[PDB]
């Protein structure tokens, strides 16, 4: 013996593995179909009709209920982004880029969009609001280390647009998502805490410029900031890095961008 | 693709070197400069391999490979077949490699996103390039490296893994497979632990955050909350590729003569017999 | 710096509440453990709610117990003078029963027995700590997944174990305690089964485990770049997709021409990182009982140079 046999040299062993490879590569087939819950169902306008395509693979439904009061999402994207944009053609083969129809950040297109989503705070395991300024929570206390809070932020120009005033915390994961600026004008806006460098001097934030500042969309609301407004902040600020630098392209290198 | 959403973000920018020239979606890809000088600097490495074929043998997908010159043949880029062709496969595949890692980069910056995968990626090559041309070049014999073949390139990990004994006794294996092993523990746990939440039994509600961060808790009597989890992903894998790489590098050089024979250092220190 | 998410900026700590009541009889949660600036600079300070439960502590002591013998096993006989105890800790092994009586549990002190005894309760701890996942899924929602996932793993540990040895006839074949030795173990059990790389499946495990620290390296890399405005936060978007998912999605859609989204990134995951010990599983169960000289049997396939 050498590996017992059935009919023709196929083993139990043999069998085996073209059962395995009979399946599995069903499984990657249903995992990509369950993937494309989304964005798939309609690259296609009726402008004109099908003849071209809109493809389909794509599965059978269920529905996430949301724990909040929130109600039922059926997420295979029945999607209308009722928004605007400001995009024209710039040839007719769609892969070629399509330019702004004048200055991105103030609508947002291009790397510094935002996007719709359910007008409310954030879902906390309990019935209360998750990100909470800090200046209204029972103890959070960043102890005796470089809370910012005492301290000017200053973009890529000039540090004349920067009282910090107090951080902006995600109340069950203890983190400090958010830096807020009372803006030269007793205008608090607030900054996604990733984007800003908190050296222990000054507050740099390598991503806007001194102007450009006093637009990030206000969170028209004191406390409860949001999607809304949350993906807007961030929306925001992310314009600077490609949009910001007049310098509308360079080679890269290390430290920080080309710096002054 | 024309993925619905996609409308929006598709504008210009980016670009190292490709100005504006030379980034339009060649269907659902994007054609930048690397993205050509990949596909180049690629194809190129494909035509060399399929054709250096036809002079060897059997026209066979699992029955090729690229053997490097001799051993003692010096180093110096030899022949065509006895080992250059391999040369010219390396520095044409280095190459290509070095450019998907970069145009990345462009790709990633003109979608606001963050130059970080590359980082990543560049730990990968950091690898190849350790077993091809660091090792290799230490010791001039540019043969010591590896051939480029399916079914073969097992057999030299074995051919080279015994020339020192038993490799499990050899260090750096160890920590590093640790951290290989490692990588699926957090992924497999952090693969249910969404999925569980975002479906929960029967007609009941979407489990959310507090709830993985409590589970957790709840089992391990730790949860590293939702950033801290997706830390891991690279530090847990990426570090197990860097150590990965001492396991080689060293060998060659800092320790000749089989291993089983370093721990045996611990086994004798003075007061220890 | 911070510009690149890695170590965390500021350091913000507040009061520690216990957390989840949702079913779970919350009678058995202790109190708070000390907090963490250490641990706290990477992702979350806390100690946390360990809850010391009902077949909880049946697990640990088990294990507890699994490990005492192995030390007094690994004492009894080695030369007890706690000199030599932490030098020769490596090359310690207490092989199960050298002689073939069968699977026989009377297999006596010297040759063999110890396993017996031994793999007895580890065969429980883990069982009983399976148990765990399920219960305490249970107690809110928590599907079930992250118990169903680990009983792949538990697979390959009793196929490694206990499973194949029931199938030789014979524990001999039981990849034994001790630390330097189940290494060596795993060496000749491919040079007595044929050169293991040659076998189908210990080669689509390897093929599986290295893709996983592919996609956690993946996943997690997209993550922090995309951390800038909510990525980090994975199932809210799985319900009220923001950029963080979309911009995400772009990135492969364009690299590579396809991608997920959320639920579905770890869908694949899961099964990916599942399927390492699964398949992995099934090949070291059909070595030696169906099949000798493994590459014989590749030689017939085709499994050449
Ligand atoms: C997979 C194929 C082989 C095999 C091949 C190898 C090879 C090859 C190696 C190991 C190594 C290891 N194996 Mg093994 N191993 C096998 C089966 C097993 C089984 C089992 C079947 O039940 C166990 C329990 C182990 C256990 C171990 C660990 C002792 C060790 C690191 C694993 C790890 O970090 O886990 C994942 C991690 C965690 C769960 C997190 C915690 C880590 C724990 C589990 C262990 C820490 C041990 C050490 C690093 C620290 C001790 C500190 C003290 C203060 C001294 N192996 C099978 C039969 N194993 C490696 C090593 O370096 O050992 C010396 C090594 O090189
Ligand atoms: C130190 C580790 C060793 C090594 C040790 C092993 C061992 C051990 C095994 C393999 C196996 C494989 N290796 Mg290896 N391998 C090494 C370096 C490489 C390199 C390289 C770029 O350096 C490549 C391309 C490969 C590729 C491969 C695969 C084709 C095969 C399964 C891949 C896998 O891990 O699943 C992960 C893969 C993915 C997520 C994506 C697929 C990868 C790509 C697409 C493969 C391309 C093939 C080729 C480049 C096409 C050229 C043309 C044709 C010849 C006509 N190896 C280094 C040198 N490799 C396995 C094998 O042979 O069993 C089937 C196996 O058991
Ligand atoms: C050395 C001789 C062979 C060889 C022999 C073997 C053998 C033999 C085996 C493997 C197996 C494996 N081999 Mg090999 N293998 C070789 C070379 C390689 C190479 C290489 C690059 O050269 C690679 C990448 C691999 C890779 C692999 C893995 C894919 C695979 C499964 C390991 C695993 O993930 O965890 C393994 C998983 C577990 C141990 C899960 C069990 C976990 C338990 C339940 C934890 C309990 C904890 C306990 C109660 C308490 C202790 C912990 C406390 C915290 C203190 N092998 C060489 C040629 N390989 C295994 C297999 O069959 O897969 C195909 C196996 O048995
Ligand atoms: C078999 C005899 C010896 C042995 C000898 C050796 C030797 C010799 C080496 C290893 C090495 C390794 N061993 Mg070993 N090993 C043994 C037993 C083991 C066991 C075990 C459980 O038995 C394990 C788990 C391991 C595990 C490992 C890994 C930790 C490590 C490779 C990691 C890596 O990513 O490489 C990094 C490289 C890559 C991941 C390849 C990436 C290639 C590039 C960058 C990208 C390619 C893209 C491709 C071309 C795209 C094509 C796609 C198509 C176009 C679509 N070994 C024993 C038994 N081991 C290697 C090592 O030290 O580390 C490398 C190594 O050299
Ligand atoms: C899906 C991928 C595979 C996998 C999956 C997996 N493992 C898992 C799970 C899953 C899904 C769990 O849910 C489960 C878990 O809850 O942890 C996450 C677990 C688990 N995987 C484990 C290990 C493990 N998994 C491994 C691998 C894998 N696990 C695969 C990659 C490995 C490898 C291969 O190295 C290991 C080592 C366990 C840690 C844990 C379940 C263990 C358990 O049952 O615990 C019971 C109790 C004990 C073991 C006793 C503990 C001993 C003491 C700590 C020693 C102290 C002794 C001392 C004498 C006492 C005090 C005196 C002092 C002087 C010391
Ligand atoms: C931290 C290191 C870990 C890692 C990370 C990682 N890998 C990555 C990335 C990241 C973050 C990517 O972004 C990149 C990617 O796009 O895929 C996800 C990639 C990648 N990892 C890959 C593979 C891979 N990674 C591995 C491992 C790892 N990757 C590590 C665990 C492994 C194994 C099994 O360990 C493999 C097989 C690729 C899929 C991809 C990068 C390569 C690439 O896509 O280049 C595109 C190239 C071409 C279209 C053709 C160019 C070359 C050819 C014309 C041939 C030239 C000659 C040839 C190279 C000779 C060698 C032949 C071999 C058979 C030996
Ligand atoms: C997003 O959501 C998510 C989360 O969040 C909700 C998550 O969490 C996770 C998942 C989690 C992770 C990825 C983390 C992964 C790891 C684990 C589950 C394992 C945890 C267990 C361990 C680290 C311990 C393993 C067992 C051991 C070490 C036993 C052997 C020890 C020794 C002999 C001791 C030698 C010690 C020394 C030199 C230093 C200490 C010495 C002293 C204090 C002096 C001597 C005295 C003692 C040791 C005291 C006695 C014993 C003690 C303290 C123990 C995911 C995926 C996630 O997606
Ligand atoms: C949350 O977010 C996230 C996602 O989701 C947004 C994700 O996905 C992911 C990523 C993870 C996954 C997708 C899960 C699974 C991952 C893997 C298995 C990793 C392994 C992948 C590789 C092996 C792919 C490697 C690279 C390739 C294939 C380059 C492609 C090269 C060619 C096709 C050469 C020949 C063709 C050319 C040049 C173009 C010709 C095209 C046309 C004329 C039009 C028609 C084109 C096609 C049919 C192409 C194929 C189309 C398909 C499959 C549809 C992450 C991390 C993530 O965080
Ligand atoms: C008390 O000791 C002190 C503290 C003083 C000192 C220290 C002691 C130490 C550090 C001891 C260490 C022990 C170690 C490190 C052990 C390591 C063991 C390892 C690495 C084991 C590896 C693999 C083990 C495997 C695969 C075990 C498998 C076991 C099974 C599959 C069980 C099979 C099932 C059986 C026997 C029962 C079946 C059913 C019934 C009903 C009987
Ligand atoms: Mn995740």
């Amino acid at each position: 013996m050498v590996g017992v046999t059935a009919f023709g040299n196929f083993d139990l062993a043999s069998l085996a593995i073209y059962s395995f490879w009979i399946f599995l590569a069903g499984l990657i087939y249903y995992l990509q179909t369950e993937n494309m819950r989304e964005g798939y169902p309609l690259e296609n306008e009726d402008g004109t009709p099908a003849a071209n395509q809109g493809p389909f693979p794509l599965p059978k439904p269920k529905t996430f209920i949301l724990p909040h009061g929130r109600g039922t999402l059926t997420v295979p994207g029945p999607e209308s982004e009722d928004r605007p944009i400001a995009l024209a053609r710039t040839a007719v083969s769609e892969g070629f880029p399509h330019a702004p129809t004048g200055d991105p950040m103030k609508d947002g297109v291009g790397p510094a969009s935002w996007v719709a989503r359910r007008d409310l705070p954030e879902l906390d395991g309990h019935g209360h609001n998750k990100i909470k300024p800090m200046k209204a929570a029972a103890g959070f206390h960043v102890s005796a280390g470089k809370n910012p809070i005492g301290l000017p932020v200053r973009g890529c120009d000039l540090e004349i647009a920067g009282k910090v005033v107090d951080i902006w915390v995600d109340i069950p994961e203890q983190m400090a998502r958010f830096l807020e600026v009372e803006l030269k004008d007793g205008s608090t806006r607030l900054l996604p805490m990733q984007m800003v460098k908190v050296q222990s001097n000054r507050v740099h934030v390598n991503a806007l410029s001194s102007d450009l500042f006093a637009g990030i969309p206000t969170i028209k609301s004191p406390t409860e900031v949001t999607l809304l407004e949350e993906d807007k902040i961030c929306g925001y600020v992310a314009g600077g890095l490609m949009y910001a630098a007049p310098k509308r392209k360079s080679v890269v290198a290390a430290m920080l961008a080309e710096y002054a | 693709a024309l993925l619905s959403f996609e409308r929006k973000y598709r504008v210009p920018g980016g670009t190292l070197v490709g100005g504006n020239l030379f980034d339009f979606w060649v269907g659902p890809f994007y054609v930048g400069f690397f993205g050509v000088a990949t596909f180049f600097f690629a194809a190129l490495g494909i035509i060399l391999i399929a054709w250096s074929a036809v002079l060897q043998g059997t026209w066979n997908p699992q029955l090729i490979s690229v053997y490097p010159p001799a051993l003692e043949y010096g180093l110096g880029g030899a022949p065509l077949a006895k080992g250059g062709l391999w040369q010219i496969i390396t520095i044409c595949a280095t190459g290509a490699f070095v450019s998907w890692a970069l145009r990345e980069v462009e790709i990633c910056r003109k979608l606001g996103i963050g130059y970080h995968i590359p980082f990543a990626f560049a730990f990968a090559i950091l690898a190849y390039l350790t077993l091809v041309l660091f090792r290799p070049v230490m010791m001039g014999a540019w043969g010591y490296a590896f051939p480029y073949g399916i079914w073969t390139h097992l057999d030299w990990v074995s051919n080279t893994g015994y020339t020192y004994g038993n490799f499990h006794y050899n260090p750096a294996h160890m920590i590093a497979i640790s951290f290989f092993f490692t990588n699926a523990l957090a992924l497999a746990l952090h693969g249910a632990l969404v999925l569980s939440a975002a479906n929960p039994e029967k007609g009941k509600e979407m489990r959310t955050p507090d709830h993985e961060d409590t589970f957790f808790r709840d089992l391990v009597g730790y949860s590293i909350g939702t950033l801290g989890i997706h830390r891991l992903g690279l530090l847990l894998s990426l570090s197990a590729v860097f150590f990965s790489a001492l396991c080689m590098i060293i060998t060659g050089t800092i320790w000749f003569d089989q291993w089983v024979d370093w721990w045996q250092w611990w086994v004798k220190l003075p007061w220890w017999a | 710096a911070e510009y690149q998410n890695i170590f965390s900026q500021v350091q913000v700590r507040g009061p520690a509440d216990l957390g989840m009541t949702e079913d779970v009889n919350l009678a058995n949660r202790s109190g708070v453990g000390p907090f963490s600036t250490l641990l706290g600079w990477f992702g979350n300070a806390q100690l946390g709610p360990i809850y010391l439960g009902s077949l909880g502590v049946l697990s640990l002591f088990s294990g507890l117990m699994w490990f005492f013998t192995i030390g007094i096993w690994f004492w009894y006989q080695a030369g007890w003078n706690p000199a030599v105890f932490l030098r020769d800790l490596f090359f310690f092994s207490l092989e199960p029963p050298a002689p073939e009586y069968g699977l026989s549990f009377a297999a006596p002190l010297k040759e063999g027995g110890l396993w017996l005894i031994a793999s007895f309760f580890m065969f429980v701890a883990v069982w009983s700590w399976w148990g765990r996942t399920y219960l305490r899924a249970q107690a809110m929602g928590m599907g079930k997944h992250t118990a169903w996932a680990f009983l792949s793993a538990i697979w390959l540990w009793m196929v490694l174990g206990f499973i194949r040895p029931i199938l030789m006839g014979s524990w001999s074949e039981a990849v034994p305690y001790g630390i330097f030795s189940h290494l060596d173990w795993t060496n000749n059990f491919s040079l007595v089964h044929g050169n293991l790389f040659y076998n189908p499946f210990h080669g689509l495990s390897i093929a599986f485990l290295y893709g996983s620290a592919l996609l956690f390296a993946m996943h997690g890399a997209t993550i922090l770049a995309v951390s800038r405005f909510g990525g980090e936060r994975e199932l809210e978007q799985i319900a009220d997709r923001g950029t963080a998912a979309e911009r995400a999605a772009l990135f492969w859609r364009w690299t590579m021409g396809f991608n997920a989204t959320m639920e579905g990134i770890h869908r694949w995951a899961i099964w990916m990182a599942v399927l390492v010990t699964l398949t992995g599983g099934i090949g070291i169960l059909l070595s030696g009982t169906v099949v000798d000289n493994w590459y014989v049997w590749g030689q017939n396939h085709g499994m050449a140079p």
